[PDB]
DNA sequence: CAAGTACTTTTTCCGGT
RNA sequence: ACCAGGA
DNA sequence: AAGTACTTG
């Protein structure tokens, strides 16, 4: 996955900026607004492209208000998982419950029962662990998890992961 | 063209539209023994080609509704013989302007 | 005023009108709208979970509303329903409803007539939803049998199935509130004489309409998303949430519940008299007694003004006020509240002519400035100014009322203890009181013109009146006879340019109504013109010098 | 019901004048896209009088020992006697206020000279007089091209409606016909040397008035003039109320007209 | 004090559209509705504190506007819902001409 | 679909309107604390600034005049003529 | 206020279905195949394998830097140290997202250099497959075309077994060391 | 064309029996929308307020409710092109200075 | 094809029982 | 709300 | 009430 999606975001300028550092101070406010954000719709809107060449246009004054609204075209590296996605992680937190794997920007979790059988959990390690026939997974450890479904959500999106088919586990 | 004395039977009547693309106009001699179009208030109307009718729209950036409407039963429209879309210009003696161009579409 | 919201802000470009089906009115609803009683959970002053919030909208203005957090200013009432018992025709609808059925088989729900016809291709060519159906109706009223099998488009020998069902078509009329249909009857060939005469249920006519195809209501004046046929015949009623029907809620222990309120309380109570009837040994017809009963007050609910006599009066004498009849013209909501509204920035007094004041000026008294306002922004350029308008405070004239801070807060400049000790930052509006030339929207009614509306420039004065230039007389058409006028002062600089700008009094000067000039020299400026500019008249250097003096343009020559 | 019916109606920057459907109303704002306050009743003289007084007015023949201009109204009036190139132009001048004079006649056929129409000519001809302190006795710079070429010219920048291409372009010489033919009558050369004396300094002084008076004359595009309309024949109708052959007259036929009643009180014919 | 129909009347004869605004608007009625952007009525449970959002019976609560109009329309509204008649409003436009 | 500047039509001159709304604006945003692009010579009125502003033609507004049809022409106030 | 796209669907009160994201290749509504660019013209779908992106963010950034000091005129664990040094001078710092983005990228990049990139780029960009799959198969580590058919089942009929197999080898190939 | 004609002299011949004047042009204006919709579109409820405007447009004059209604059953789209309308909504009208927009050149801006 | 019904509105703004 | 008034 | 538009005989 990981996207280039092209994107638009109207924003209100106040005429106390209306000076010659305006494109300046609109091509931030962009940054501010966008970066780092996440919806479900596009998923984890991560990086702007191209800051040089962001698209400002005309702004129309706001009628009975001074402030002046600019749709600010961009474009930008998005990150949307889905059901199915595999991705490679890296364990995070590990309970008596699961796994949570950081993956990118997002925390895909593994239950205890979408895990292998002989895969148990080892409460008694520094950090807690889960221990197989030759296998095993802690905090440290680099894994590789099937996105069985996400959960879109405020500032974030977190998604419930399987390492029980082929070619699914840890590397 | 009818010129008819009296009258035409429903039964006659219809007739009418049954030989297509060529049209038929049924008109009361009793109507036709003075003309209208030579009165007082009868300006120039002016039949328009699609050529013609294309560009005052294109022109104006009009759809066809947007235009003055003349009917299809108007005595103008009918001395003309006007077919429903057919744009009229008519050109009026104006006290204001002297002259003024109006357009009128078939209804 | 108003709280924050993080929803971006737009305006409406278009309204598409449509009808509530009855999934929707359910499914917007926040509450179901099972009890008849107010509130006071039995006598305990509060809301009850039946009507008027059972998570609706709040009467209490010390508690927060029960589904949106808000309260009062800022909570826009929350919708209802009411599942009828039996289903009803909406009153407006009533009329349609009939012309639909006269359009209609009564049993297949297919169109009395198709594209067979050849006058009924012809209107089905019609482009206006409204003409079409116009044209549809009056063809297919007369045809009062669905056709099994209609003469094809060649001969009338061998003729070509259309749509099945044989069945005679009723002659339906209207019986107040009722439709009822006349079916022609086949009986020996001839008869009617004598005819079935029946009464047609809403149910049945709901029916009909839900089996009207897509193509065909489409071909009617319906559309397939935002209003089927179907929804004219009502299901489950929207009830609509205290804001619309406010208790004027006098004293503490004391009601005042709005007329709707109790209109709705009746829907309420014939319902429930239906619903258990049914339910229980439903003797048929009490059943139609109670039904006929519900249908009136949800028609009368809508609309009290009803043709078929029954006022539905209040236990008063005095008729229920009908939606319908708060939103008809001239005082009610279109016309009167919207059309027209009453406002702030408003002033009105006795007006008196003034020789000694410009054309183009207002005599506004002293205590019409200390009472209007204009917020002023803080800037560098008047910083100072508003600091001392501020100190002069609510009761000095160069004064001003409140300070509002960026913090969204209103300080009264009348009691805040902060009064003296208040120090401005830009960014900070100033309440201040109306000073001499700021633009004023001046008027006299009727206002039959362009011209009884002019931005004049404000002259603070004593005494009581609005002082005017006797000029500026002819075009609101005003006389010192007892005569009052009206000032609205604008609120922002973007109107204030649009009055100096577009309605300043010298710019209306000239008169397009009549292409003249729409002033001139009146009464003692006029009768004494023509009695100093005469061959007679001559005037000695003592005089001339101040006849001179006076003009204060005058070359000093 | 006056103001609820045109409302919605206002000019557009096309000069068009339309309804909230966008539906032509008037292509051109009151047939001449002018604003009704920039209007005043200026008299075309060209319209009546004698046929015999028109020639004595309009009629330069500089091909004719007496009809020709006399050296004591212009400089050239000496070297422009019997010039055949130059005869042409006052030809053409002289057969176009002609064509005027019958066109006025058609438009307006009892012969009424007194119509509303924009820039007040008679006044900028005044103003450059007292302007350019005009001495009615010592002769013009002004040659023939100077005059008859100049207002040819005018004519060409009195601006309504702007659009390059036919339709508009010959829209635009409609809107503007009426107001040249006052234009060509107290342009004319004969009179322009004889009667108003102006210099070359006068004159064109004289035409860039008219023009620049003539562009500010011009509807502005937003006007309402939906309400304009309603409210000036509304208000006097007011008024023809409020304050102090036998047909309906007044109110009662104003109302009879605007609900079209069919059947109405007085009808009657004029044979 | 009332500002007629009379008084809009040459409001807009005068073509002082902000003024007029600003007169019905500022100067009297004036209210902030959340609106919804699928099915265009006021039946957003803005909760503007916690900046959730929602229109249950669209179940969105993402594709929501917010818009000024006299709280007189707010009510005309409500009192055509009331009445079973959609006033929807939308912020976008389909149509064109 | 926004009619290109080569081919613009309408009135070189700018309408009674846009002059009100222009001076209006900018007065609004004068006194919204925006940045002043000409030299006040000593005002304290923001509508005085922005008729200063104009007769400079030192305002960085542009004109879209909306045609029936939806399409618009844009028009600087820089270049459009002041005859008001 | 939120952001737009440049999918302009008129979605008239018909609300739903929004049918299940997958490996069916059903993305969103948003991440269609058939998307369309601003300048108006209609671009297929741009999806990056972990290290095409990396490098795509990287850049963006160091252009930024390059901005940011135009307008202030008037080894692995080596290159994650120093991008948290380019991101320190670049981001916001809230935009923690970003930084955890980039670690991830720079630990879990199959391809060092824009040179590799470019090849691995060339070679998928030929398969004919949808873009998701291309960036999957840059991405994940896979040997068998079994490993790849199974962890991204898109390609279950679209492709060789011996092709993928010929790819999954150049792909081992190009695959730069740590 | 000669009903037009006819109209305005009828029309006219009112205004000028009180003695006033009105300038030609608004006798004009109400006299060609009472033509244009091709033969005599009287001013009352079953003329202009029977013509294809705005729901809440016509609304607002004489038919309220009964109007409202017929647009709900018929789901009409209103423009929001009228005055009437966007007073409704509490709006700025495209009137006078409502007929166009204001947009801040970034460039030009720069340039001063 | 005619008489008879069901329909709709009628200027603006501004103290007391 | 109706009644009474004012321009 | 007055006028119309619209059915109904
Ligand atoms: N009922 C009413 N409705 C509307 N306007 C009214 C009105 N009564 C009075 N007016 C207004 O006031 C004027 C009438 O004033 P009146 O008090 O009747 C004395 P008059 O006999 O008209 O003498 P005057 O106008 O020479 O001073 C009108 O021209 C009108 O604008
Ligand atoms: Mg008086
Ligand atoms: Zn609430
Ligand atoms: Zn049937
Ligand atoms: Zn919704």
């Amino acid at each position: 996955m990981f996207f280039i999606k092209d994107l638009s975001l109207n924003i209100t300028l106040h005429p106390s900026f209306f000076g010659p550092r305006m494109k300046q101070y609109l091509k931030t406010k962009l940054l501010e607004e966008v970066e780092g954000s996440c919806t479900g719709k596009f998923g984890y809107i991560l990086c702007v492209l191209d800051y040089d060449n962001i698209d400002i246009q005309r702004g129309r004054i706001l009628p009975t208000d001074g402030s002046a609204e600019f749709n600010v075209k961009y474009r930008a590296v998005v990150f949307k998982p889905f059901k199915g996605e595999v991705v490679d992680g890296t364990v995070v937190s590990c309970s008596q419950h699961g796994f949570e794997v950081q993956v990118g920007p997002m925390k895909v979790f593994v239950t205890k029962h979408l895990m292998p059988q002989d895969l148990t959990f080892n409460a008694g390690s520094n950090p807690p662990s889960y221990q197989s026939s030759e296998d095993v997974i802690t905090i440290k450890s680099r894994i590789r998890v099937k996105i069985e479904g996400c959960i879109s959500q405020v500032s974030s999106i977190h998604a419930i992961g399987s390492i029980k088919e082929d070619y699914l586990g840890a590397i | 063209i009818f010129v008819y004395q009296n009258n035409i039977t429903p039964s006659a009547m219809k007739l009418v539209p049954s030989i297509p693309p060529a049209t038929i106009e049924t008109f009361n001699e009793a109507a036709l023994v003075v003309n209208i179009t030579h009165h007082e208030l009868v300006p120039k109307h002016i039949r328009l080609s699609s050529d013609e009718k294309r560009e005052l729209l294109k022109r104006y950036r009009l759809k066809e509704s947007q235009l003055p409407r003349i009917q299809r039963a108007d005595p103008v429209a009918l001395y003309l013989g006007l077919k429903r879309g057919e744009v009229v210009k008519i050109i009026r003696k104006s006290e204001t302007s002297g002259r003024y161009a109006s357009y009128r579409i078939c209804m | 005023g108003q709280q924050y919201s993080s929803a971006p802000l737009r305006t409406v470009k278009e309204v598409q009108f449509g009808l509530f089906s009855p999934e929707e009115v359910r499914a917007i609803s926040v509450a179901k709208i099972r009890f008849p009683e107010t509130m006071d959970e039995t006598q305990t002053r509060a809301k009850i979970g039946g009507l008027n919030d059972p998570r609706l909208g709040s009467i209490d203005r010390n508690l927060k509303c029960q589904t949106c957090q808000e309260g009062m200013n800022e909570c826009p009432g929350h919708f209802g329903h009411i599942d009828l018992a039996k289903p009803v025709f909406h009153v407006g609808f009533i009329a349609k409803i009939k012309k639909v059925c006269e359009c209609v088989c009564m049993h297949c729900g297919k169109l009395l007539l198709d594209e067979h016809n050849e006058l009924m291709r012809q209107a089905l060519a019609i482009k206006d939803s409204k003409k079409r159906f116009a044209a549809i109706w009056t063809l297919c009223k007369t045809k009062m049998v669905c056709e099994t099998d209609v003469p094809s488009e060649d001969d009338p020998t061998q003729l070509v199935s259309r749509g099945g069902c044989g069945n005679t078509q009723p002659t339906i009329r209207k019986d107040g509130l009722k439709l009822v249909g006349s079916w022609k009857k086949d009986r020996a060939t001839g008869d009617a004489d004598e005819p079935e005469l029946r009464v047609l249920s809403t149910e049945e006519i709901l029916n009909i309409f839900k089996h009207i195809s897509v193509k065909d209501f489409t071909s009617l004046g319906f559309n397939e998303v935002f209003s089927r046929p179907e929804w004219m015949i009502l299901t489950c009623l929207p009830v609509p949430p205290p804001p619309v029907r406010p208790s004027i809620s006098f004293n503490e222990s004391q009601r005042g519940e709005d007329d709707l309120t109790f209109k709705l309380a009746d829907i309420l109570k014939a319902n429930i008299s239906l619903e258990t009837l049914e339910h229980n040994g439903a003797p048929h017809h009490a059943i139609e007694e109670a039904e006929s009963l519900l249908q009136f007050h949800v028609a009368t609910y809508m609309d009290n003004d009803i043709a078929g006599q029954p006022q539905a009066l209040q236990k008063s004498g005095r008729p229920v006020k009908s939606i319908r009849a708060r939103l008809k013209g001239k005082e009610g909501r279109i016309r009167g509240n919207l059309m027209g509204k009453r406002v702030d920035f408003s002033a009105r007094t006795v007006i008196s002519g003034d020789p000694n004041l410009e054309l183009d000026q207002v005599g506004v008294p002293k205590s019409i400035a200390k009472t209007l306002t204009y917020p002023e922004v803080v800037t560098p350029y008047n910083i100072d100014r508003l600091t001392q308008l501020v100190r002069n405070g609510p009761n000095e004239h160069p004064g001003a009322k409140y300070v509002i801070r960026d913090s969204g807060d209103r300080i009264d400049l009348r009691y805040s203890k902060r009064a003296g000790d208040i120090q401005l930052q830009y960014g900070w509006k100033v309440e201040r009181h109306i000073m001499d030339n700021d633009p004023v929207l001046f008027n006299r009614q009727p206002s039959l013109h362009k011209m009884s509306m002019m931005a004049h420039r404000v002259k603070v004065i004593p005494y009581s009146t609005f002082r005017l230039n006797l000029s500026v007389t002819s075009p609101y058409n005003a006389d010192f006879d007892g005569d009052e006028m009206n000032l609205h002062v604008p609120q922002s600089e973007e109107t204030r340019a649009e009055l100096s700008q577009l309605c300043a009094v010298p710019l209306q000067i000239v008169s397009p109504q009549s292409n003249k000039p729409c002033m001139g020299i009146v009464q003692d400026t006029l009768c004494g013109i023509r009695k100093l500019t005469l061959r007679d008249t001559f005037i000695e250097l003592d005089q001339v010098l101040n006849m001179l003096y006076w003009v204060p343009d005058w070359d000093g020559v | 019901r006056l103001v609820k019916a045109l409302e919605d109606i206002m000019v557009h920057y096309d000069n068009t004048t339309r309804n909230s459907l966008g539906n032509v109303i008037q292509f051109i704002y009151g047939e001449d896209g002018m604003d009704a306050a920039h209007i005043e009743k200026q008299s075309l003289d060209t319209i009546g009088g004698s046929d015999a007084a028109f020639e004595k007015r309009y009629r330069v023949d500089l091909l004719n020992t007496d009809h020709t201009l006399d050296p004591s109204l212009l400089e050239s009036g000496s070297e422009i006697l019997g010039d055949l190139k130059l005869q042409v132009l006052l030809d053409e001048e002289y057969k176009q206020l002609v064509k005027d004079r019958k066109f006025l006649r058609e438009v307006f056929v009892d012969g009424e000279a007194n119509w509303p129409l924009p820039v007040n000519i008679r006044r900028i001809i005044q103003n450059a007089q007292q302007t350019f302190h005009i001495d009615h006795t010592k002769p013009s710079d002004l040659t023939i091209k100077d005059i008859v070429l100049g207002v040819k010219d005018l004519q060409e920048n009195l601006l309504v409606l702007r659009g390059k291409n036919e339709i508009i372009q010959n829209a635009q010489r409609d809107a503007v016909t009426l107001f040249c033919c006052l234009l060509r009558s107290r342009l004319a050369t004969r009179r322009v040397l004889q009667e108003y004396r102006l210099t070359k300094q006068a004159f064109d002084w004289v035409l860039s008035n008219i023009e620049a008076q003539f562009l500010r004359s011009v509807v502005h595009p937003g006007e309402m003039v939906g309400v304009l309309a309603a409210q000036s024949i509304g208000e006097p109708a007011t008024q023809m109320t409020l304050n102090t052959k036998k047909v309906t007259s007044g109110v009662p036929r104003l109302k009879e007209i605007l609900n079209v009643a069919k059947n109405m009180k007085t009808p009657s014919l004029t044979v | 004090l009332r500002f007629g129909e009379m008084e809009r009347d040459c409001m807009i004869a005068h073509g002082a559209a902000s003024f007029l605004k600003e007169r019905l608007m500022e100067a009297s009625d004036a209210f902030r509705v959340h609106i919804c952007g699928i099915c265009g009525l006021m039946t957003v449970i803005a909760k503007l504190n916690h900046n959730q959002f929602e229109c249950k019976g669209c179940d969105n609560k993402i594709d929501i506007y917010q818009i000024h109009i006299p709280y007189a329309a707010k009510l005309l509204f409500q009192e055509l819902m009331a009445m079973n008649i959609t006033p929807r409003l939308y912020t976008d436009r389909s149509r064109d001409f | 679909k926004a009619i290109p500047k080569d081919q613009r039509a309408t009135t070189p001159y700018m309408t009674k309107y846009e002059r009100a709304r222009i001076l209006g604006t900018r007065a609004l945003q004068i006194s919204m604390n925006a940045p002043v692009f000409v030299d006040l010579e000593g005002e304290t009125d923001p509508l005085r600034i922005a008729m200063k502003e104009l007769a400079e033609k030192k305002i960085p507004l542009v004109i879209r005049r909306y045609l029936p049809d939806g399409s618009f022409e844009d028009w600087s106030v820089e270049e459009l003529i002041v005859d008001l | 206020v939120s952001t737009s796209t440049f999918q302009t669907r008129r979605r008239r009160l018909k609300k739903v279905e929004e049918e299940e994201n997958a490996a069916t290749l059903q993305l969103g509504q948003e991440f269609q195949l058939k998307q369309i660019n601003h300048q108006g013209e209609e671009e297929e779908l741009i999806a990056l394998n972990l290290s095409e992106a990396r490098l795509v963010i990287k850049e963006a950034l160091v252009e930024r830097r390059r901005a940011f000091k135009r307008s202030q005129k008037k080894t692995r664990e080596k290159e994650l140290e120093s991008i948290d040094v380019l991101l320190e001078q670049t981001t916001g710092g809230n935009n923690k997202d970003l930084k955890n983005t980039m670690q991830y990228l720079t630990n879990f990049s199959r391809f060092r250099d824009q040179e590799t990139v470019g090849a691995v780029i060339q070679l998928l960009k030929s398969t004919g497959l949808h873009p998701f799959e291309v960036a999957q198969l840059g991405s994940l580590a896979c040997d068998t075309a079994d490993e790849a058919k199974t962890l991204i089942p898109s390609l279950n009929n679209k492709i060789s077994d011996d092709e993928l197999e010929r790819i999954l080898k150049e792909l081992s190939n190009l695959e730069t060391l740590y | 064309e000669a009903g037009r004609a006819a109209l305005y002299k009828e029309v006219y011949n009112v205004i000028a029996s009180d003695g006033s004047y009105v300038n030609y042009r608004h006798m004009a204006l109400l006299v060609d929308v009472m033509t244009t919709q091709g033969g005599l579109t009287s001013v009352t409820r079953h003329g202009f307020n029977r013509s294809n405007t705005g729901a809440l447009m016509r609304c607002s004059f004489e038919e309220t409710v009964e109007i409202l209604f017929e647009a709900g059953a018929s789901a009409e789209l209103d423009d929001c092109r009228g005055v009437s309308e966007n007073v409704i909504l509490g709006q700025m009208a495209p009137i006078g200075t409502g007929a166009f927009d204001v947009m801040i050149d970034e460039e030009s801006l720069v340039k001063y």
